[PDB]
This record gives C-alpha cells, structure tokens and sequence, in this order.
C-alpha cells in the first residue's frame, strides 16, 4: 500500500515513503566520492597542492 | 595455371569473403603477413609477387568506408593490395537507385578497370565468383551492375554468383522486397548459376547439430566458406574424379531460364561429439539429402529434382559412392522428374578438409557438399512476389526510388518477369 | 567523412546542446581543454564526424548557436565544458522575442539570419562530404518556434539533397508556462512538413514521468530531462562513428522510417531505465532489453502509443550480442502484439547492431517508431488554437508586425488536413 | 554392403571376425596394409 | 555377429549398467578412455557382442540411457568409465514421474518415448546381426516401471521374433522404501508376462542377507550389490563372447528353460562367494561350486527354493574343467534331492561349459532356476495391493491421469490367474 511523494517529506533517515532509493543514492554518492579520493583527481588536492 | 577471379560487393559479401580468405590462406600454409614459411597449388586463389609474398586474385568493393578500412587495420593487411580495396564516399542506405542510377557510375568504372588489371596478369581465367547480399541497397545495385558491364566486356566466360537472400520470416530491414526483386531481375539474363544464401535454414541448422543458442554471422561466414573451399579443391588437388569449374554450366542447368540452386554440406558435427560417431560413407550421404539440411530454408519434398552435384574430399571410395546413391535411388521419398533418367555428377578429391583453429567444427576425414537443381525453389519466388505486391498495392516508399532518378514502370516488368519465371517453374514439373 | 553539423537555437536548445556536447566529448575521451586523453585508438578514427581539429592538438565542436538573447549564452558559456565552442558561433541579438512568433520569424529573424546563414554556410563547405543537418528547439516559444523553422526552410532551398533532423519540444496541455503556447506552436509545425526529412517528438511531462516513475528520483531538475534526451539523441548516430556487423545511417533510417513524404513524425524510446536499486540486481539482456523497450510507459513522449498501430519501427542496439537472438525477439514480439502493427506491410521492424556499448554499460537499446497515436497530441493544440482562436484574444501582438488571420487560417487547416490523412491509414485494410 | 564399419586399423592378430575378417587376414599378413592404405 | 543392444532406464537401471558396463570394459580390458589393452587374443575376439567402433579405433558401448530426470545421468557421467557412453543416446525428461505409474506410461512417456524409439531403431538397424534387447529396471519405482514396459510393448511390437531379456527389481516388503509398490508393480506384471520372453527377478533384502552372511562384511554397500549384479550377468553371456567345451546362447536358454509360453520368471544366482578372511583356506572344486550354487540361502531372491519343485535349472561354468566330474555331480544332486524335483520332467539341468573363466578366479558358476517357490512373491504383493485397493487410498491421483479401476481389476485378476496356474503344475502327477 506504500505511496511516494506525500506532500511533506522528511530526511531520508525516517521511513515515511521513498527513503530507500534517497539513501542509496547518497550512499553512491559517497562511494564515487570515495573513488574520486582513490584516483588522485580531488580538485582540493590540486588545491593545497599549488 | 588455371584460375578464378573473385568479387565481393555488399557488407555481406564482404564479411564472407574476409572469412573464405581467411581459410583458404590456413589452408595452402600462408600466414597473414603474406609469406610461405617454406618449412603449385595455389595458383588457383594466389599468385607470386616475383620473391616472397603472395597477393589474392580478390577485389572488395563497398560504398561505406567503415569495413574497408577496418579490414585494413586489421590483420590481414600485408595480404591485400592496398589499391583493390575499394570503397565509396557515401552509403546506399538500402536504396537500389541510389547504388544503380546515382553513383555507381563513379566507382564501376575503377572496379572494371581494376578487373581488366588482374586479368591481364593470369594466363588461364576459369571464371568468376561473385559474392553480394540481395537485400541491400549497395550489394544489389553494383552487383547487378558488374554483372551487365562483365556480360558485355567478357561474355563468355563463367560466373558463379552465392547471393544471400532475404530470410521468410526473420529480416532486418523492411523495405528488402523492393531491390530483392530489382536484383533478381537483373541477374536473372547475366548470372549463369545462382546459389541461395539465406540465413534462417544457417541458424536452424547450428542450432541443432552444433547446439549453438548464440550464434553469430562469424559461424555463418566460416561455413560458407568451408563450402567454397569444398566445391573449389577440385580445381587444386589430385582426386579419382577431377570436376572442373565449367561442369555445372552443362549438367545442372536444363533451360537457360532455370540456373536458381541450393546447398548442403556434410558432415556438422562438434569437438565433443565427433570421437562417439561413426561418419561413414553411407551415413554422410543420406545426412545430406534431409530436407532440414538444405542450406536455404525451401521444402525440397514440394517438388522434383533435376540435377544433383556431390562433391566428395577424404578417403571417399567410388564403391560406397554408388552404393549410397543407389540406396538414395531406392528410397522413395525423393524423386527425379520423368525426362532426367540420370541425375548426379559425383567427384572426388584426396585432400580432406582443413580445420580452423578455434573453429566450431571438429577434425573430419570425410566430407561431402552438394549442390541441387529443384522446381520447388519457386515456393521463395512465390512468397517474395506476394511479401511484394502486398504492399506495392498501394505504392509505399515509391517516392524514395521515384526522386532518386528511377522511372516507375520497372517494377511492372520486374513483376512481369519474376511470373514468367514462376511460370517456367510450375510448367516445367509437369510429366510428359 | 559523412559528417554532420549542429545547429541549436533558443534557451531549451541551447542546454539541450550543450549537455549533449558534454556527453559526446564524454565517450570521446576530450577534456574540457579540448585534448584527448582516450585510451582507444577506436576513438579518433571517426572525430572527424562531430569534431573540426584546430591548432595545438585540439578539437573543436562544429556546433552553432542563436539566439535573441546572450543571457543563455552567458550562461552555458561558463557552464562546464564551455570552452569548446568557438566564440564565433554565437549569434545573439539584443531586444529578445518575448514569446511572440512575428517577432522572431518576420522582424527580427529576418534582419538577424544572415549571419548565422553565412557561418553555417561556411562551417558546410568546409567538411568533404556533409551528410545532414540536426536540430534540437522547442515550439512553445517565439525565439526558437521562429528563427529555427525560418533557417530550416532557408538551408532546405540551399540544399534540397541533404537531409535533416529535428527534435521537437512540443507543449504538453498538462504542464503549462505560457497561455500563448499553442499559436506559435501551430505556427511553426505548418512549415515543418514541407522542410524536415525527420522530426522526432519529445514532451516534458513525459520526462517527468519516466524520470519519476522508473528513475524514481526525489526531486528531479532539467538536467536529468536535458541529459536523457542528450543519450537518446546521442543512441542514433553510433552507426556512423562506431564500427559494427550492421552499419545503418540517417538516410537508411529515412528511407526504411518514411512510407510516405508527410508522415515523417516519430516517437523515440531509450533503454535499459531502471532506479539506483535494482541497478545491480538485475541482469541486462536482450529478452528484457526487448521487453522493456515496447513498454507504453516507457515513452518519451505524451502520445499513449497503444491507442492506435505501428506503421515502422527500428531499434539500434549497442554492444556485443548474437544476431540470431536479435531476430527472434524481433519476429516473437511482433507477432504477439499482431493487432498493434499494420498489416498491409510485413516485417515493419527494422534492427540495427553496433559493437561499442555505451560508457558504464554493456548493453543498450535506441528505438524510434511511426505509429498513428501520435495525432492526439495535434488533436488537443488544434483544439486550444480554435478555442482561443474564436475569441481572438491576444491576436494584436501578432497582427501588429505584418501578421493577419489567413495564414493563421492556412496553419489550422493544414493541421486538420494532416491530422485526416494520418488517421485514415489507422484503419485502412486491404 | 556393410563393411569396414565395425573392424577399423589394426595390425597382426587374428582380428574381430565380422565381415571379410578371415580374407583381410591373409592379405594383412603377406603384405604391410590389410585394406586401402591412405592417401 | 548375434549381437544385443543395451537399453536402460529409471535410476535402479542406470546404477545396475553403471557398474555392469565397468564389469565388462575391465574383462575385455578396455580403459576409461575407450582404447583396448588387454593382453589376451581372445579378448578383442568377440568384442562386438557389446561395443562398437568409431574411427580412430576408439569403443562405444550400445547402451541408451533413459530416464524422466537428468540427475542421474549428471552424476554418473562424473563417475568412472562414464566416458564411454555416448552422449547423444542420453534420454531424460523435464519434469518426472514422482513414482506415478500413470504418470510415467500415459502423460509424460507418451511425449517422450518418441525419441528413444528413433534411436534404438537407429541402433537395432546399424547392428548386423540382432539377436536380441536386455532391459534392467524396478518395478517400485514409478518412472521405470511405466516407461520401460511402454517400451517393452512398442519393441516387441516391431521385433516378435527377436528375444527379450528383462532385468526386474522386485521389491520386498521388510525392506520398503516407498509406499506404492503394490500398484505399479501389479501394474507392470501384468503388462510384462504378455511380453517378456525373459524375466528375471532380483531382491535387495536377498542380496543384503547374501552379503552379510557368506561375504560376512560388516558395511555393505549398493556399490558391492551392483557388483554382484554384474558378475552374475556377465556370467550369463561370458559363454556367448568366449569359446568353451558346450556353447549355449541366449535362445538355448529360452527353449531349454521355459516348459511353457507364459512361465518365463526366474531366479538366479552367483558362486563362488567368501570373506576376505577365509579366501586362503578354501579350495575350489567343482563338488563344492555345485554345493554352493544349489545353496537355498545363495540365491538372489527371497523365495525358498525348498518351499517347491523345480520346474527346470540351468548352470553356466566357466574356466577349464573335466566334464565327465560336472554330469556326474549333476546326476549326484539330481538323484540325491529328487523330492525337490516335479518327477514327470526327467533330467531337468542345463549345463554349460565355457573355457575362459572371470578374472582373478579360476573357476565360476552361474545358476537360473525356473521353480514354483516363486509364488509366494506374487502371493504376498497381491496381499499388500488388495490391502491397498479394498480402502481406495492413494487412487484417485491414478485415476485423475486417465486411469479407472477397471485396469486395477483385470491386472489383479490376471495375476491371481497367473499365481493359480503357476501352482496348478507344483502339484500335477503324472
Ligand atoms: N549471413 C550473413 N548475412 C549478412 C551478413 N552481413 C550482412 N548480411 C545480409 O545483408 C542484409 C543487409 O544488407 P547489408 O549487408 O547489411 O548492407 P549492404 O548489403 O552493404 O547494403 P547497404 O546497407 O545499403 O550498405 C541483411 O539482411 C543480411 O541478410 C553476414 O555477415 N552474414
Ligand atoms: N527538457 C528541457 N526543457 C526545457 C529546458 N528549458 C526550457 N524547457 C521547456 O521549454 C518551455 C519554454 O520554452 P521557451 O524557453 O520559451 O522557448 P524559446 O522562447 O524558443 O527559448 C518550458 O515549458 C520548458 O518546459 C531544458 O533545459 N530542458
Ligand atoms: N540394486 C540397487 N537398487 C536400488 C538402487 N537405488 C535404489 N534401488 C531400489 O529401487 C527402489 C526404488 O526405485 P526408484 O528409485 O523409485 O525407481 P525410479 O522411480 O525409476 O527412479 C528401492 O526400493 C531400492 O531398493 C541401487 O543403486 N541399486
Ligand atoms: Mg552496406
């Protein structure tokens, strides 16, 4: 019976409706983030680095 | 000393013809660099550069540079001269007008010139073998073209044409009727044999003997070339009875109307399979003549036969040859038409077939192709005559030929023609 | 080499475009300096199609923009990968078209064009052998709807053999900016059907649906709608960059698409669309590729196509797969579905197959499709034009620069014209 | 006529005694190759 | 050269040949990998009776393995000398049989029987000489019991003249493992006695008691009952494949072993047979084989041969031995135990000699005896199905597959018939 987009909506941490996806997402977020730091191409990096 | 002269014209006939050359340059011991390794009978498909090298009696034509120039980046390309390589400007997007009326004209006249070329050098010229796909636009249009120019500037000579055909139900594009019966028309009064080459009867049949689910056109184009090569070792390598490139033009064509044929081969058989069966004489023989074997997808059990070629290569004996076609003779589920009392020709060759690395077929002492002469190949006829006028009724997609320079009244007689012909086949079957 | 140039007018062409070069530069492996850095040699034998090489190493898109406004250009210019473009391809005015047809097609448009004529003219004789022209505007507004049917008519009696492309944005009644959307929009689609060879339509709430249903992202913006219709353009032309066992070009697409020269209106489709979730847990094959590709609600356009039948359809799949599978697809899904197709013509489907498979995936499928439902969403501008026609309100913005009621006559009789002969194919039997 | 068939190569010995095995036999023993040496 | 064709299904059948086919490559010295390295002559000197050659010189049994489930066979290819067999005669269904007789003779073996019919019609027309088909199965088991005797019906359909050898595993009710026996094995009888011009009979429990108290090991195995399975077969037919003193083929045993057409069921039985620990202190004489063989507990079978008379006995020797010792004992056991023997049948032992003895031993026997002590079996199994049927328990699922009682009615009745008329000769004077 579970809808999404219900009018007001909260972060992703409670479970009021679509919370899965929102969390995954930010999670790959942080993942690409994390490759970004793997492969020396983090623009602050270059940053401290001049 | 004797030699053919070999064209490929249309992506399809360019796919085949890089996977043909691929076998026969495995098979006389050449590696693609172009060199024997040194560690007569090749004068029939290469010829010597003076000192080392060898190059290819082949010429590729195509409107769209991508094959070409992929070929030319790959492998083989020490192999080919770098000048018959010949490729357009522009593609021709399936359109027989655009590749017949438009810019044909530019490129034919190099191909022709390149074709008087390498005659020029062989002392011996057998013939021609043309390889094309019908339903597109390129293939079509130059094939049909090189076909009238070879009429007219050689004539006599012989031409061998493995078109490949639109399948009944599976086909790509959609406008494939249209140059399907243009280059039917065209080829009907200029090539003196024409082979089917469809492609559903290939899937059924590396489906159930290779138990392949995911074939692709690579296995398609290595089996049409293990079926050149077949039909061709005659003309290279010592057998009991040598057959010729000129004995089909007098033995398998009974009316100069009629010259339409269809192939099988045998054996087709995997790795894993091969060492559990017996692959005898009398089995090889009967395996051909099964009409799922058939390399086009016809019915040989809805009409007669006319005329039959076997070619055999291993350790084949003439004593199990007329043994297995006297059994096939007995056995009533084929039959002959009236006025044909004998309908086989049967050669043989010592030379058993090479094998591909990393091929799908196994190692095999004894092979046979065949070649059939049948009345019920009207049934393709029929069906792409009717796939036709189902939708010219209303004149579809006319305007695209139209507007190319094309007048309206050719598919009136290319109609007319292809009945006749239906005609011809229907009338023929009757007794006398 | 067969190459094509890019011409891009208005706000939502111009983000269009620019999105689209960002992706095209993606998978070409080219910095936003303009240097490649790719690992491949496959890809520079065919940057020739899409890409002019400068001085220094570099290349440059062969892209033009226009406009009556440099805000936008402003904009994308110091938006990410801004610098490809070379500033001599701005063309912009300095007053705007408020929204307003007669402005950009007889007042301004007309005094504006000749210098995007000439660089467009010049940037054509430059290349060997051009092949086609493609557009990307919207028909809701009065800048693009104007300049853009007005340069596509001048380029069509420049050249009459080549052929070209558009990509429409047609207004959807549902999500609404402006309530003078449908004159001009009835304005510019008279003069499509003379001029365009091929005109595909795109709608934003078919986006919106398909980004919030499939994707299910929380709070979409344009750049998810710019950058699906950016891969989706992108899927047509891969043919004629990559190599592959079926090469098929625009004009193989026209002539295989087009049965007859009116009816050059399609409806294009991308797969495979799925949400972050099962993005790892499904397997991607052409059996789901195949199922997932027909799916009504996997449009991209508002048109709802199971109301009515396909004429032709073709889909170019990308990635390595077997052939044999491919034409059994094709033929089982066409003769399950034998009610929705038309039946005086066999084998409408057309495939296509290319051996490069996009950036991040192995397999992927473009489809394009005339089918007879596309009508309604001509029905309901026809009608919105008359309703606000009999009433004649805000008529007086257009009679003012030259503009009368007859053409407006011709356009809506045109249109009810096209509409009758589109509709009467849906039931013709043989 | 169906030879060969269950008796392949082999050399000396008495055999698989179908077919000709007894007249392969002699054949094989007074001169190398019993039957149709390969080409 | 009177050659036969090994044919197999069910999973009791396919272990039974998965050792009997490594029985007959390890005494006709053939490896796993199909190339012969025997050292006799005689071991490739009849070597068609079972094999046959491909080129290259390699060996190939003739056996079709048949089952409604590919598991079986998936575990035996793994196993040794599970090379050999070829892998187009492989034969399984999709979805089994569940032990539903009905099932495995009218639903799925209608469907199925069409290919193995194609290939043992293929097999029995490449062979130059037939002499007859060999079956081993269960009768519990439902897919077995149905589809093999389906099978028995349609060969001896097109082979009337041809023997036919049948392979029953019978199951005993102290060792039950499985609750339907009583249908589908009164079910497979009754179609079987019509047909089978050979039955023979094995128990389990039979076997077991054997190996537990003559072999006196303590952890018997199916692989040890296979084995003894196999030696006693190959017992059969080591006269057929080798020279010796008085030849006997399968159709000698026919006419000498079956007084009348429809009393075709045997026992057989194997010697000799010691423990590991006593193998070194007994000396083998023929007095003391036959005093073995004629052993009531030896037999393969739960019937007590001194609970009846014989109607007939047959011994295959095997290994070098004076003759005039083998007649003499012979009319030693005859005349000494002449009340276990119906007296209007004089001289009612076959005997037969053969030179070439198994491997490892110097001397063997093998024993079949037609006698009435079968009847108890068919007394009992007819208890257990009326125990069955009287409450229609477990019916209805055989009847809902086209099946009724009225086929459950004439098969028990024929059985009683075929009990009341075995036992009418037991009793009969002259
Ligand atoms: N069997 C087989 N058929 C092929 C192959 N390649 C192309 N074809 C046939 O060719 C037909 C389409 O024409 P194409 O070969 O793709 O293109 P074309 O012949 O060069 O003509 P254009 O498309 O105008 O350039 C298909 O229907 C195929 O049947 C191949 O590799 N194997
Ligand atoms: N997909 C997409 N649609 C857009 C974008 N920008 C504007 N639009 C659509 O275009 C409509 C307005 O068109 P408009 O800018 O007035 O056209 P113009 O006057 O010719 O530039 C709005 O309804 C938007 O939905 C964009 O970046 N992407
Ligand atoms: N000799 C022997 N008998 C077996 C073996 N496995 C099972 N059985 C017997 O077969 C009977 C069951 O048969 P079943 O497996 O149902 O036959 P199926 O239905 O054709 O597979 C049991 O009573 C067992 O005693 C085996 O490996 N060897
Ligand atoms: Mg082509």
């Amino acid at each position: 019976m579970h809808n999404y987009n219900v009018d007001r909506k909260y972060q992703y941490n409670c479970r009021i409706g679509n919370w899965s996806e929102e969390w995954e997402l930010d999670e790959y977020k942080m993942k690409e983030y994390l490759k970004n730091k793997e492969k020396q191409k983090l623009v602050s990096t270059d940053k401290e680095d001049r | 000393m004797r030699e053919v002269i070999s064209i490929h014209v249309g992506q399809g006939g360019i796919q085949v013809g890089n996977a043909c050359w691929e076998l026969f340059c495995l098979e006389h011991g050449i590696q693609p660099d172009g060199q024997m390794p040194s560690d007569d009978a090749f004068n029939t498909f290469f010829s010597e550069t003076g000192a080392g090298k060898h190059v290819p009696r082949a010429v590729f034509l195509d409107l769209e540079p991508t094959v070409i120039d992929e070929v030319r980046t790959g492998t083989y390309r020490q192999l080919f001269h770098p000048e018959q390589l010949i490729s357009g400007k522009e593609d021709a997007a399936n359109n027989f007008a655009r590749g017949h009326y438009t810019i044909g004209k530019e490129i034919v006249d190099l191909c022709l010139d390149r074709i008087r070329k390498l005659a020029d050098n062989c002392t011996g010229l057998q013939g021609f073998l043309v390889f094309n796909s019908v339903g597109g636009g390129t293939g079509s249009g130059l094939g049909s073209l090189l076909l009238e120019r070879l009429s007219v500037d050689y004539g006599k000579k012989s031409k061998l044409g493995f078109t490949i055909y639109p399948s009944p139900q599976v086909s790509t594009a959609v406008v494939e009727p249209y140059n399907s019966i243009l280059s039917t028309h065209s080829l009907l009064e200029h090539t003196d044999v024409a082979v089917m080459l469809d492609n559903e009867a290939i899937y059924d049949i590396c489906r159930r003997n290779l138990d392949i689910e995911r074939p692709t056109y690579t296995n398609l184009n290595r089996l049409i070339a293990q079926v050149i090569s077949s039909l061709t070792a005659s003309l290279r390598f010592d057998g009991a009875l040598n057959v010729d490139i000129t004995e089909f033009q007098t033995n398998l064509v009974p009316y100069p109307r009629i010259h339409f044929m269809l192939s099988s081969y045998a054996p087709i058989i995997s790795a894993e399979k091969a060492y559990h069966e017996q692959l005898s004489v009398a089995e090889i023989t009967n395996s051909a003549f099964e009409p799922a074997n058939m390399m086009a997808k016809c019915d040989p059990r809805h009409g007669k036969y006319m005329a039959c070629s076997m070619m055999y290569r291993g350790d084949v004996v003439p004593k199990d040859v007329n043994a297995s076609i006297a059994t096939i003779k007995t056995k009533r589920t084929i039959q002959f038409v009236d006025w044909c009392p004998t309908g086989f020709k049967v050669g043989i060759n010592y030379q058993p077939p090479t094998v591909v690395p990393g091929g799908d077929l196994a190692k095999v002492m004894r092979a046979v192709c065949m070649i059939s002469n049948s009345t019920a190949i009207a049934e393709v006829f029929s069906r792409l005559d009717h796939k036709f006028d189902l939708m010219y009724a209303k004149r579809a997609f006319v305007h695209w030929y139209v507007g190319e320079g094309m007048e309206e009244g050719e598919f009136s007689e290319a109609r007319e023609d292809l009945a006749a012909l239906e005609k011809d086949y229907e009338e023929v079957g009757i007794e006398t | 080499m067969r190459e094509i140039v890019h011409i891009q007018g208005g706000q939502c062409g111009n983000q269009i475009g620019a999105k689209f070069w960002e992706v095209i530069s993606d998978e070409h492996g080219i910095d936003p300096t303009g240097t490649y850095h790719g690992d491949s040699d496959l890809q520079l034998e065919r940057i020739n199609v899409y890409y002019n090489e400068a001085t220094g190493g570099r290349y440059v898109p062969r892209a033009i923009l226009m406009d009556l406004e440099p805000g936008t250009m402003d904009s994308v210019r110091a938006g990410p990968f801004g610098q490809l473009f070379r500033p001599d391809n701005f063309v912009f005015g300095q007053t705007g078209a408020g929204n307003n047809w007669a402005k950009g097609h007889y007042t301004e448009g007309a005094e504006l064009i000749d210098s995007v004529l000439d660089v467009v003219r010049k940037e054509a004789e430059g290349c060997d052998c051009l092949q086609g022209f493609q557009i990307t505007h919207s028909l809701g507004g009065g800048t693009g709807s104007g300049m853009g049917t007005l340069l596509i008519s001048k380029v069509r009696e420049e050249y009459p053999d080549r052929i070209m492309e558009t990509f429409s944005v047609v207004p959807s009644p549902k999500v609404s900016d402006t309530v003078v959307e449908p004159y001009n929009a009835t304005l510019s689609v008279h003069q499509l059907v003379e001029n365009a060879d091929e005109c595909m339509v795109i709608d934003n709430e078919a986006l919106y649906d398909i980004c919030f249903r499939t994707l299910k992202l929380t709070t979409p913006t344009y750049g998810d709608l710019n950058h699906l219709v950016s891969a989706a353009m992108s899927g047509v032309t891969c043919c004629l960059r990559f190599p592959g066992q079926l090469n098929s070009d625009l004009r193989k697409l026209a002539v295989n698409l087009i049965p007859f020269p009116r009816l050059h209106f399609f409806m294009i489709g991308f797969a495979p669309l799925t949400s972050r979730g099962s993005q790892q847990y499904r397997a991607l094959t052409v059996p789901e590729l195949t199922q997932q590709m027909f799916d009504a609600k996997n449009m991209m356009c508002a048109a709802d196509p199971r109301h009515g039948r396909y004429l032709t359809a073709s889909a170019l799949f990308r990635g390595r797969m077997s052939t044999k599978e491919v034409d059994e697809q094709m033929l089982n899904v066409q003769n399950k579905n034998s009610s929705y197709f038309v039946e005086w013509i066999p084998n409408n489907i057309k495939s296509s197959i290319c051996d490069i498979p996009p950036k991040g995936l192995k397999m992927a499928v473009t489809f394009v499709g005339n089918s007879t439902a596309i009508q309604e969403m001509f029905k309901r501008v026809a009608e919105q034009f008359t309703a606000m026609f009999r009433r004649k309100a805000f008529l007086h913005w257009y009679t003012g620069e030259g503009m009368d009621e007859m053409e407006f006559t011709e356009a809506e009789s045109n249109m009810n014209d096209l509409v009758s002969e589109y509709q009467q194919y849906q039931d013709a039997t043989a | 006529t169906t030879l060969e068939s269950y008796n392949k190569q082999l050399q000396k010995g008495q055999g698989t005694l179908i077919g000709n095995w007894w007249e392969e036999r002699e054949l094989r023993d007074v001169t190398g190759i019993g039957r149709s040496a390969h080409n």
